[PDB]
RNA sequence: GAUAAACGCUGAAAGCAUCUAAGCGUGAAGCCCCCCUCAAGAUGAGAUUUCCCAUUUCUUCGGAAAGUAAGAUCCCUGAAA
RNA sequence: UUGGCACCUCGAUGUCGGCUCGUCGCAUCCUGGGGCUGUAGUCGGUCCCAAGGGUUGGGCUGUUCGCCCAUUAAAGCGGCAC
């Protein structure tokens, strides 16, 4: 998991979501996972 | 010169009987501290005590809105070192609900020897059952 | 769960079948009588009261009296209630012997420590001294108080004061025997308080 | 959504009754939302147009839908083992699982749901309450999810295991 | 027992997808229990068992004082304190 | 921290290091849980949760600091008139 303050598509997989008022990128790809 | 004041035992302190279900934690509160400390009669004096007695039943049932139930957090300190210990009132309303209506109205009474006689006039259930039916109290509506 | 009340005699040792030397209390516990049943019903948990050691009359007064009458016993030194047993067990008066316990099982003995009377943090709570030479005028002292900031010092700053007579309780020792004809337990290992002392063996809690 | 044969769906206020040949549900919707019954077909009225309803609404179908079909012809989840000396065994109510601990790992289904294991390699978790299927199913995978390197452990049939060097 | 990060199930909003919005589960030496000790001046002064009983003279009145009960103390012999 | 300012204290607010006694924060050193890995395994890296407890003895120097010896699961960083 990747937590910062930014957090964006890093791949055409990408997909923005929001869990329990939190922004992240959840991904086919496991390095992109994000969490804002 | 000629104002009114009440003495001591002069006026009629009634019994009341309040259901808790639903209404906001506050709210409920507000309306409560008015009634024990006597804000609703003409005869209030602000020295004696002309309130009326209180039975809160069904205090399990009380409301709070938001997410008050798991974010309103109740903290005691043992006045030792790092003797801080916290409860949220959703946990409170479950287990000790006499307890979270009691903090919530103590706030709100006056913060002196009168307001803690005030106090010992609140009666709080969780339930619906007290045992102070030979006081023959009168339903109460906010 | 299983309980008694006895006096520490002392401490001596046995050797096991083995060949292993260990060290025992001895605990005598004659005259342990059932007094009173406590449940939900009328006191609001289950406990049954056993009352220990036999008393002179003249020891006792009239609400003592009135109390062991109904358990058809005389007056008692003793009396403490034991909770976590099944009150099935247990008629009122019934004596309550040393063989409810067996060679092996596990008990948790409880009794008042030795008085030590006022004694000091070395002694008390264990801190360590000051040096004792290279110019030093602190021995045995407290040390500091605490910081200045809160002008006042928090409430757990450990101090001179009454040492022991506290209530202890020693977990898990072993039976290593049971003399029924003598009113005696051997535990392994030693229990609090001096020899005379009111001790309570129930079974372990864990 | 379609009512077939066998099925009798009922609604008591809030909380609706689905008692079909395969087993019976009950589930608790939001009030405001109200459900209309009729002799073969089913319909869910969404009252205003607010994002809680919107939700509520879709969930509502969805949910009546999986009971319904539920109660029908059922939920088949299938799983497969992957790895040199991983085997399931099926003694009395107790899926037990060989899969490289030093302990054996043991399942006892819920009420509802059945644990038949046709090859060592391989179990099939059957149910007619989807959630309670889904589970079941998860934790038994949750015992050894397959690992990237040489792909063993507890995977769903038509799962797709990213794979390393 | 309930949770954190996290992992899921079911699942729409948004015919898909999605751990979340409704709804279910997993899940920390941490939280609350469990363990040990103090604790009803907890003036909110709790409970149980047992004991003693309704005395005398005054006080218009309310109450007062003066012998006692059960029980406790003073005093004395002491230590396990 | 190095500083700036000069607002309390010059009819006195004792100033470094150590000893004794700790207590608090968490930006976590260890132990617990977890995501990603350029994660085969054993080791690691990095981030997230976590402050319950724990967190060594010596040589040198007044030292703090630091280097060193030998350990340890670890030898945390800070505040409390440094
Ligand atoms: C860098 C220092 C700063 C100043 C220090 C302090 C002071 O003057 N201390 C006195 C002290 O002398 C004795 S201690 C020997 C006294 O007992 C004590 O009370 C006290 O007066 C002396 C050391 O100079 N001032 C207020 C500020
Ligand atoms: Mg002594
Ligand atoms: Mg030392
Ligand atoms: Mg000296
Ligand atoms: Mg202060
Ligand atoms: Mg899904
Ligand atoms: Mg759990
Ligand atoms: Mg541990
Ligand atoms: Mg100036
Ligand atoms: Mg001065
Ligand atoms: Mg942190
Ligand atoms: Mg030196
Ligand atoms: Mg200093
Ligand atoms: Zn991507």
């Amino acid at each position: 998991m990747k937590v910062r303050p930014s957090v964006k598509p890093m791949c055409e997989k990408c997909k923005v979501i929001r869990r329990k008022g939190k922004v992240m990128v959840i991904c086919e790809n496991p390095k992109h996972k994000q969490k804002q | 010169r000629t104002t009114y004041m009440a003495k001591p035992g002069e006026v009629e302190r009634k019994w009341y009987v309040i259901d808790a279900t639903g209404v906001s934690l506050g709210r409920l509160s507000s309306e409560v501290a008015s009634i024990l400390r006597g804000k609703n009669k003409p005869q209030f004096t602000p020295h004696i005590d002309t309130g009326d007695f209180v039975i809160i039943i069904n205090a399990g049932k009380i409301g709070l809105t938001g997410k008050k139930a798991t974010d309103k957090i109740y903290y005691r300190h043992s006045q030792y070192p790092g003797g801080l210990k916290s409860r949220t009132a959703g946990e409170m309303r479950t287990n000790n609900p006499e307890k979270l209506l009691e903090l919530s109205i103590k706030g709100m009474l006056p913060k002196n020897s009168l307001g803690r006689q005030l106090f010992k006039k609140l009666h709080v259930y969780g339930g619906s059952e007290h045992e102070h039916a030979a006081q023959q109290p009168e339903v109460y509506e906010l | 769960t299983k309980g008694i009340l006895g006096r520490k005699v002392g401490m001596t040792q046995v050797f096991t079948e083995n060949g292993e030397l260990i060290p025992v209390t001895v605990i005598e516990a004659a005259q342990n009588v059932v007094l009173q049943k406590k449940t939900v019903e009328t006191d609001g948990y289950e406990a049954v009261q056993i009352g220990f050691e036999d008393k002179r009359a003249i020891l006792s007064n009239k609400p003592e009296q009135g109390h062991v009458a109904k358990a058809n016993t005389t007056p008692k030194r003793f009396i403490r209630e034991f909770r976590d047993v099944n009150l099935d067990e247990y008629e009122i008066g019934a004596e309550v012997k040393v063989d409810v316990f067996a060679e092996g099982d596990i008990i948790d003995a409880t009794g008042v420590s030795k008085g030590k009377g006022f004694q000091g943090v070395i002694k008390r709570h264990g801190q360590s001294r000051g040096p004792m030479a290279h110019g030093s005028r602190y021995h045995r002292r407290p040390g500091s108080m605490g910081p200045v900031a809160p002008n006042r010092v928090f409430k757990n700053k450990l101090l001179p004061g009454r040492m022991g007579g506290e209530q202890i309780t020693i977990q898990n020792l072993e039976i290593v025997k049971v003399d029924v004809e003598k009113n005696v337990l051997l535990v392994k290992g030693n229990v609090p308080g001096a020899k005379k002392a009111l001790v309570q063996i129930k079974t372990a809690t864990k | 959504i379609v009512i077939p044969a066998g099925v009798t769906v009922t609604l008591n206020g809030s909380t609706a009754t689905v008692k079909g040949p395969k087993g019976e549900l009950v589930k608790e919707f939001n009030p405001e939302i109200t459900i209309k019954i009729e002799g073969n077909e089913i319909n869910v009225s969404r009252p205003t147009d607010n994002k809680n309803h919107r939700a509520l609404h879709g969930t509502t179908r969805a949910i009546l839908n999986n009971m319904v079909v539920g109660v029908s012809e059922g939920y088949e989840k299938k799983l497969e083992l992957i790895g040199v000396g991983y085997r399931a065994q099926k003694q009395g109510d107790k899926l037990v699982l060989n899969v490289g601990y030093s302990h054996p790992v043991e399942f006892v289904a819920p009420k509802g749901v059945d644990i038949e294991v046709p090859a060592n390699t391989q179990v099939i978790v059957k149910g007619y309450n989807k959630e309670h299927v889904g589970e079941l199913a998860a934790n038994i995978r949750a015992v050894r999810p397959p690992e990237p390197y040489k792909g063993k452990g507890i995977r769903y049939e038509g799962e797709h295991v990213r794979r390393k060097e």
